[PDB]
């Protein structure tokens, strides 16, 4: 009862009007919710089934893209090779062995 | 149409490959100031069907050449860094172009990319070009020739085409320069 | 100490051994034992190792490492003539 | 069975005409194609005309299907009235 | 169907059911087999083998039905249910387009066709 | 004027595969075989096959392999005697250089910065830099010795890797090659020039899915390096066939009899390639000097290899003349950005400026590009190592397998085999022993078998025929990695041979690898198989969920209800595949690995 | 034939004593069964591992005299009378053990239901949720429902007859070999459960 | 009897190549491979290139042509395939998103030869998916369908599809769908001429066999 | 009650299913607020530890912590580990342990250690396990979790 103004839909056949719900074949809305929350939930495992890959640095969140080259504009001078500067801010470890890793 | 990171994981690349799964393939972007021809859309543009020749990407491009001369003149063709040229005209000197299409005072094409409601930030771009002159709908018969699904409608001063983006002004000025405008 | 760890956590079962180290174990409890207990024997059957233990003359019977390298002997030999069974050796 | 009525195998208010009575005859009364050599026979002289290909010719020289004579696009005019209904734009006929 | 609950509603749309007094014709599959069973009280079902349908409908027998259904259009109303009434306006729209594009394509190969016969008789005059 | 190919680009990966299944084609889906390839390789006959014409329209019991890199692995002893095996690995070895950098946040809210007694805390921006230690370097011990274990890894990809990683020419490492493919766990030895073990130590690979380590031994110096860098004389192979057909009798007598009778020593498709165009296919070319199609069929066998290079190599194709130096170039900025070999990407920037510039665009600069190419040498070995293959199989179809006068055998160097020989000295098949090409400097020292019609007039017709002239007419050089043999016996015999038949209808078996057996504390153990320790009994957690859903086509279509582990010890050059090809019908179920080019 | 990873979860045994339930068996039967419910047989002392000599021959629990002194020796016979008088077994345990449920309409909140029950029904509803086929003539309703059936709504019990009891000889640990009491719950359910 | 199958063209070079794997009941007989008309029927050459190597990912169906069968086979006549939306025989989809119309009835794109495939239409002027092959000379279908190349080999497959599979109302007595498809490179004809005197030297020569067995690729 | 089967269940993966135990990759893991926490539950783990054979590793807070933590995953295995999120945490990103062959987790006093009061440290672990969960490209491991509250 949020919307205390309820819609009059056109009466193209009679049983419209002994009909209470607009859409009879929808779910309900605990139903549709739970129903979308596992949805959304088996999205996710697909998208996770593969291992966590990691990104370079232009492909970084721009909250973490000018900190991690800004950390390292200094080095990037200097051509030399293993060169690493630990920032805080970055991807987290998976915990497990990685294809993309 | 090749999912990098899916080939990685499943074992089908190598796995220094994730840049690339990442991150795209770093070009020249196209801009209203530094116009980049890319040759694969102009390539697909040659290979779509249309009734208008355009002209080989070759002359399109302009000339990269040795620069040894002392001194530049004014050629209508010489090198610059943005690849701007003089509109070349039509491929097949016999045949009647129905419409003719006007470039801005910068020498720029007329797409435009706006957004409908921009104040709410919206991300639904559309198209507008408004500098079309002559039979607007043999345009616009082009242009659904071109984006098939995409709504295009058409006025006595502009052309909208609804939802596309950077990346369909892109291609309406590819096929704008290979028709010679 | 360079590889391989015989002690276990647990203590009750100490873990395998290496099978050549346990030939030449093997082989060298035979020149212990004077012959007495052949290195052959020895790597078949796994009572051979408490027998070795016991002729021992506790020379070095008493040493604590001697008695577990011969307790994950005789488990290494045991395991292998479990396995003997299943596999199948064409020379 | 090709030979045998179709209706031999039911598995099934007696004594009187049901609404089906017209079609248990056709059902009780035997098959008219007995065979495959006849059911092939038929077949391979049945043909279609709206499928999307070509079409042998072979048969007759001097004849031209319709579709080649008047275009794609043309159609007859229909006696249009209550007792015959035409289809209606065949543009839209179409996908 | 709408008094009954909305899984039981499900079943009878997948059907094609929407209100009371509808009657549908549907396959025999497990799949309509088990949403039969599922909705068996709200409905009634009649069963028509082949040879029974190729009775009821003036059909000869040396014809079946595979032919017939390659031979009927597929441009039927409401031909696929789309996951959305979005979808279905677009594809509607899409129709449209398409009408329009085959128009505007006859006129642009005749166009063709006229300029290359113009390109040819010149080269001709001219040689 | 395009690079012009000749064969199907058959793409052998999908676009997304988003499951097991990574074979596109369906007919590859239940487990790809190699008959027609290998007939077309050169090996066509088996031992059966001569022994017995009957057996021949029989069919062998399909038996699937390469199903998870942990069913085959390998392991390289050296020419001493000591097998190569995994004790201990070691980490990085970084070094700290910059201090972490901290920043004073305010700690609290409700009191202004107007207070003096306001509190900070101190927060971390970067922990701090690091960098590689890399010890001293000896003058005396300059050549570092290695032992290598990788899985899944062609040795050009290793070799990238030492190059990208340690700055290495690709000509300071020495490798050899490894029988069976690179997919599987191979263990092997290495040698470096300048390379010290704390900085060798880095371009091993832990976290990953699939390991690559390196673990230094011992140093050594240069009067030193032409006995390590001798070629291996055995591989322990331990292999896992999948879905095999019979019971446990009729496989334990098939292995048996071929142990018992030998196997047709091969070279095997790892060596030319898999696929369309091939190695001594490309050779050919570039010995004829049609560089334009020599650099299309290598082209053809990237694209095959590879995806995204398959995607570029169409759109080459496709491509409209006025289009195609500004798709080369695409392609050669594409390959820049996915990392490909360097060889590849100078490859593609020469086909781009080739097509872009006409004074540029000649076949001498073809010429050039592919002289620039470093596996020319590596074609040319494949071509010579073809026409081995093709002279034994006509030697065992001309005169079989007993021993007849004008052969030669190894006797110890070698020595004609006489009537004498036949009759009191009995030399065996196993002896019998046939030269291979390598260059006229092989083609004049080796003793080649008379034999006639199979004598180097034979030689000589069929490398005209297939236009492998160049093998006699040319010098062939010998790489320092790889020693170039001369001779190569026919039947080969394992010394050792073990065989474990285990029933298991859903095939969820697996061995495990050195890696898994030491970080289980266990030391790696080399020569059988440790039933108790390297074999699991089948349960649901032997497997991965991507193994068993790309097993079930392969599972649904063979219907295997035994599978059998495999320990032997091998020669030289002698590949697992090649004897379970004349006992089995082997279904590869991952052939990317035999692409090679990457 | 099972797969060896499904296998690996079970165990051979033999039951000395019988035991009724969805992994038991009858005195001198050889199963695969579960590791928990199988440690916990051979724990109480029902079960014993199945041997050569013991699948020859074997010791059962005697009822009479509460010890293991009857030599039983596996036979053809044997075997295929226990497998019967085990089924019989199980089929009154499991009628005899549990509820029956039924779920109808009833408009508004009576006592009787709208569409009374039958044989019919009863042996439907049996054989779904206990997996039970019996025949509808097996089952006798009480003396006030013989007229209409099972009609009020809540709890009732049905009577349903078992013929095979003297012959295999079942008369003594069952409470009575002739007949059996089925307690059937009646209630009002939704819809797609009533359907009526 | 058996007819030998010549190319009906000089099998140019610059012209791409296509080729498809086709299966009857479970048995693949073989691959055909098809030499496209570029030069003459350029937009219809792209769009049945592109259709068999799957470029697009899908409009309205996927755009690939594996595992579509041969809805309409009549032997002698045609072998007809396509329909990549209902694998039915009443869709007509293109890559562009349009039914493209016909552009040139040339010399090379109007007669339909024995051996030479050309593109099915519902209307016209409305160039679907659906291709056919040509079964004999139809003198009748030039100037109605548009020519989109030849067959170069595998002429067998195709052949005995047709006699397989094929009645004369034109419906498929058994299935036969196309396996895998693809984009092959340009391979010459003149190599297999040189099959006549390798019998011969094999006829010959009865000490070398492998040398008749193997033939080189190049 | 959350000790008897979990301990139950990694017997039945050492005996029945034979799952090896690997160095730096535990079975079980503990997590505990309070320092004389862990020392009350690996007394538990200790006598339970002790009949089935399983190891069980407490580490408090020490003097040069970080050189102890390194050598008690080097010179011992262990497959029940006793400590808090934070330190499980710290090693997970330092590549310490693993999540491989992780098959329990028990939290204790969870209304505590997921809530804020302790910066959801317990929360951020069950995530990273999960994930774990997720991955395919291991052996399919059900990582049953057991929460152990008072409220």
């Amino acid at each position: 009862a949020f919307r205390r103004l309820v819609k009059r839909h056109k009466i193209t056949n009679n049983q419209m009007l002994l009909m209470r719900r607009r859409e009879p074949y929808k779910p309900t809305m605990k139903d549709r919710q739970e129903i979308a929350d596992r949805a959304k939930l088996e999205e996710f495992e697909r998208k996770n089934a593969d291992g966590l890959m990691f990104v370079p640095e232009k492909a970084l969140p721009p909250w973490q893209k000018s900190l991690a080259h800004n950390a390292k504009a200094l080095g990037s001078r200097i051509n030399f090779r293993g060169f690493r500067v630990r920032v805080a801010d970055g991807q987290d470890e998976p915990g497990f062995p990685t294809p993309f890793r | 149409p090749t999912d990098v990171a899916a080939n990685i994981s499943a074992g089908a690349m190598p796995p220094e490959a994730n840049v690339a799964a990442a991150l795209p393939v770093p070009r020249i972007q196209y801009s209203k100031w530094n116009r980049a021809l890319r040759s694969d859309v102009y390539d697909e543009l040659l290979k779509l069907p249309l009734r208008y020749k355009l002209h080989d990407f070759a002359k399109l491009c302009p000339p990269q050449r040795c620069q040894e001369e002392p001194e530049a003149v004014g050629v209508v063709g010489r090198d610059s860094a943005v690849g701007y040229l003089p509109p070349l005209g039509p491929a097949d000197p016999l045949d009647t172009i129905p419409f003719f299409v006007h470039r801005s005072s910068n020498g720029v094409l007329p797409g435009k990319v706006f957004s409908m409601h921009p104040r709410n930030l919206m991300p639904a771009f559309y198209l507008r070009i408004q500098q079309v002159e002559g039979d607007m709908f043999r345009f616009e018969e082009e242009l659904l020739k071109i984006f098939p699904t995409k709504k295009i409608f058409v006025r006595s001063h502009s052309i909208y085409v609804y939802n596309v983006a950077l990346d369909g002004r892109m291609v309406l000025h590819h096929w704008l320069l290979g028709l010679g405008f | 100490k360079d590889g391989g760890v015989l002690r276990s956590s647990n203590s009750a079962g100490v873990g395998p051994l290496d099978f050549v180290s346990v030939t030449l174990l093997a082989q060298l409890l035979e020149v212990v034992s004077h012959g007495c207990c052949s290195a052959d024997d020895l790597v078949a059957s796994p009572v051979a190792w408490d027998k070795v233990r016991q002729t021992i003359q506790g020379a070095i019977g008493e040493d604590e490492n001697t008695i577990q390298l011969l307790r994950a002997g005789r488990l290494c030999v045991a395991d292998r003539q479990a396995t003997g069974s299943l596999v199948t050796t064409y020379p | 069975s090709y030979a045998l009525p179709p209706a031999v195998g039911r598995q099934e208010i007696r004594g009187g005409m049901h609404s089906s009575h017209s079609l248990d005859l056709i059902m009780r009364q035997p098959r008219r194609v007995k065979t495959p050599e006849q059911l092939r026979a038929l077949r391979d002289r049945l043909r279609f005309i709206g499928v999307t290909g070509p079409m042998p010719q072979a048969t007759s020289v001097s004849t031209k299907s319709y579709t080649d004579t008047y275009g794609s696009r043309l159609r007859p005019r229909y006696p249009e009235s209550w007792d015959t209904v035409p289809p209606h734009q065949p543009s839209r006929e179409l996908l | 169907p709408f008094k009954h609950s909305w899984e039981v509603n499900r079943m009878l749309r997948e059907l094609r059911l929407e209100f009371k007094g509808q009657t549908t014709i549907v396959p025999d599959i497990p799949q309509v087999r088990k949403r039969i069973w599922r909705v068996r009280h709200i409905v009634k079902v009649d069963v028509l083998d082949l040879d029974e349908a190729k009775a009821l409908i003036g059909v000869p027998e040396h014809i079946s039905f595979t032919d017939l259904a390659s031979q009927l259009p597929p441009s039927f109303g409401r031909v696929k249910a789309v996951p959305s009434p979005v979808i279905r306006s677009k594809m509607n729209f899409m129709k449209l387009r398409r009408m329009r594009l085959r128009d505007v394509l006859h006129r642009d190969a005749l166009e063709l066709r006229l300029l290359e016969l113009k390109r040819s008789a010149m080269k001709n005059x001219e040689q | 004027m395009k690079v012009s190919s000749r064969g199907p680009i058959v793409r052998w990966a999908l676009s997304r595969p988003t499951s097991g299944l990574v074979s596109s084609p369906s007919e590859w889906r239940c487990g790809r075989d190699l008959s027609d390839e290998e007939k077309h390789s050169g090996l066509l006959l088996r031992i059966r096959d001569i022994c017995q014409p009957l057996a021949k329209n029989d069919q062998l019991p399909v038996a699937v392999v390469k199903a998870q890199p942990s069913d085959l692995q390998v392991n390289e002893v050296d020419a001493v005697g000591d097998v190569a095996a995994l004790s201990k690995v070691v980490k990085g070895k970084w070094r700290k250089i910059s201090r972490q950098k901290t920043l004073l946040i305010e700690d609290d809210a409700r009191t202004p910065f107007s207070d003096p007694s306001k509190s900070f805390s101190p927060r971390v921006q970067s922990y701090g830099e690091y960098v590689r230690l890399t010890g001293k370097l000896p003058r005396d011990l300059p050549v570092l010795r290695f032992v290598l274990y990788r899985d899944s890894y062609s040795l050009n990809s290793v070799e990238n890797r030492l190059g990208y990683v340690l700055s290495l020419q690709p000509d300071c490492v020495f490798l050899r090659d490894q029988p069976g493919g690179s997919f599987g766990c191979i263990t092997q030895h290495g040698v470096c020039l300048g390379v010290t073990k704390e900085i060798l130590s880095h371009a091993s690979r832990h976290y990953n899915l699939h390991p690559l380590i390196f673990e230094p031994r011992e140093y050594f110096s240069t009067d030193k390096l032409h006995s390590l860098l001798q070629g291996a004389r055995g591989h322990h192979h331990r292999v896992l066939l999948r879905c095999v057909e019979g019971s446990q009798d009729t496989i334990r007598a098939l292995l048996k009899k071929t142990a018992e009778r030998g196997f047709i020593n091969y070279f095997w498709l790892d060596r030319f390639s898999v696929g369309t165009n091939r190695f001594f296919d490309m050779a050919v070319l570039a010995a004829r000097g049609d560089y334009l199609k020599s650099i299309g069929a290598l082209l053809h066998c990237v694209a095959e290899s590879n995806g995204v290079h398959y995607d570029h190599f169409l759109k080459y194709l496709n491509a409209d003349p006025s289009t195609v130096p500004g798709i080369a170039q695409t392609w050669a900025t594409t390959a820049k950005h996915m990392r490909s070999p360097n060889w590849i990407v100078q490859l593609l920037r020469g086909l781009h400026k080739y097509h872009a510039d006409a004074e540029c665009g000649k076949s001498s600069y073809l010429a050039e590009l592919w002289s620039a190419l470093p596996m020319r040498e590596a074609l040319r070995r494949s071509a010579a190592e073809f026409v081995w293959n093709a002279m034994a199989s006509q030697r065992l179809l001309s005169k079989g397998l007993n021993v007849v006068e004008g052969d030669v055998v190894r006797m110890g160097n070698y020595h004609l085999v006489t009537k004498d020989d036949e009759e009191k000295g009995t030399f065996k098949i196993t002896d019998v022993v046939l030269p291979v090409p390598y260059g006229s400097v092989a083609a004049n020292n080796c003793l080649f078998p008379h034999l006639s019609p199979l004598d180097k007039k034979l030689y000589v017709e069929f490398a005209t025929k297939h236009g492998m002239s160049f093998l006699f007419d040319e010098q062939m050089p010998s790489p320092l990695s790889n020693p170039l043999q001369f001779y190569r016996h026919l039947i080969t015999k394992p010394v050792n041979m073990q065989v474990s038949v285990i029933r298991d209808p859903n095939s969820l078996t697996s061995i495990k690898s050195d890696l898994a057996v030491m970080q289980e504390r266990k030391l790696v153990q080399i020569g059988d198989i440790d039933y108790s320790t390297r074999v699991r009994e089948p349960c649901v957690y032997n497997v991965s969920e991507r193994f068993t859903e790309k097993m079930e086509e392969i599972l649904k279509t063979h219907r295997g209800p035994n599978s059998v582990v495999l320990s032997c010890y091998l020669p030289e050059d002698s590949s697992p595949f090649v004897m379970l090809r004349e006992v089995f019908d082997l279904r590869h179920a991952s052939f990317h690995d035999l692409y090679g080019l990457l | 034939e099972m797969a060896p990873e499904l296998q690996l979860e079970y165990m051979p045994v033999l039951f000395t004593r019988t035991i009724l339930g969805p992994q038991g068996g009858f005195a001198g039967e050889e199963r695969l069964v579960k590791l928990e419910v199988a440690r916990k047989y051979m724990e109480a002392g029902h079960a014993v591992t199945p041997t050569e000599e013991l699948r020859r021959g074997l010791w059962c629990y005697n009822p009479d005299t509460d010890k293991y002194d009857c030599f039983i020796e596996r036979n053809e016979e044997f075997l295929d009378f226990a497998a019967r008088k085990r089924q019989w077994l199980d089929v009154y345990w499991r009628v005899n053990t549990g509820y029956l449920l039924f779920g109808r309409q009833s408009w508004g909140q009576g006592f009787l239901i709208n569409c009374p029950l039958r044989k019919r029904d009863v042996a439907q509803k049996l054989w779904e949720q206990y997996k039970v086929r019996i025949d509808p003539r097996l089952i006798e309703f009480r003396e006030k429902d013989r007229r209409t059936g099972i009609q009020e709504l809540g709890h009732n019990w049905c009577w349903l007859y078992l013929p095979g009891a003297e012959e295999l000889g079942i008369n003594r640990e069952v409470y009575d070999n002739k007949r059996v009491k089925v307690r059937i719950h009646v209630r009002k359910m939704n819809s797609m459960f009533a359907l009526y | 009897r058996i007819l030998q199958y010549f190319v009906p063209y000089e099998r140019d070079e610059v012209n791409p190549v296509v080729f498809m794997d086709v299966t009857v009941e479970g048995d693949a007989l073989g691959r055909v491979s098809v030499e496209l008309f570029h030069d003459i029927v350029p937009k219809t050459t792209e769009n049945f290139r592109s259709l068999c190597t799957g470029e697009r990912g899908y409009s309205q169906c996927p755009l690939f042509y594996k595992g579509i069968p041969f809805h309409r086979v009549i032997p002698g006549f045609i072998v007809q395939g396509g329909d990549i939306l209902l694998k039915d025989g009443r869709g007509n989809v293109s890559v562009f998103g349009f039914p493209f119309p016909d552009e040139s009835f040339e010399g090379k794109a109007g007669k339909h030869l024995r051996g030479t495939v050309a593109m099915a239409h519902s209307a016209p002027n409305q160039n679907g998916s659906q291709f056919f092959f040509n079964l004999a000379r139809n003198d009748h279908l030039d100037g109605k369908f548009v020519v989109c190349g030849q067959v170069i080999d595998g002429w067998e497959v195709v052949d005995r599809v047709a006699v397989l599979s094929g009645s004369s109302c034109g419906t498929p007595v058994s299935r036969a769908w196309i396996t895998e498809c693809g984009q092959s490179s340009g391979d010459k004809l003149e190599d297999t001429e040189r099959a006549l005197s390798g019998e011969r030297a094999l006829h010959t020569m009865p000490g070398k066999e492998v040398l008749d067995i193997l033939s080189p690729r190049y | 009650a959350y000790l008897l089967p979990l301990y139950q269940n990694m017997i039945k993966d050492r005996d029945v299913y034979k799952i090896p135990l690997r160095e730096r990759r535990p079975r079980m893991i503990l997590l505990a607020p309070t320092r004389e926490l862990i020392a009350q539950l690996h007394h538990v783990c200790s006598v339970l530890g002790e009949a089935t054979g399983l190891h069980a590793i407490s580490f408090t807070s020490r003097k040069r912590a970080n050189h102890r933590l390194s050598r008690l995953l080097k010179q011992q295995l262990v497959d029940v580990m006793i400590m808090d999120p934070k330190i499980v945490l710290r090693l997970i990103r330092a590549r310490r342990v693993f999540l491989d062959d992780l098959r329990y987790v028990a939290v204790d006093e969870a209304d505590g250690m997921l809530s804020s009061q302790h910066d959801h440290d317990a929360v951020h672990l069950l995530m990273k396990v999960q994930k774990r969960v997720m991955f395919k490209h291991l052996w399919p491991v059900q990582t049953q979790t057991v929460f152990a509250t008072a409220f």
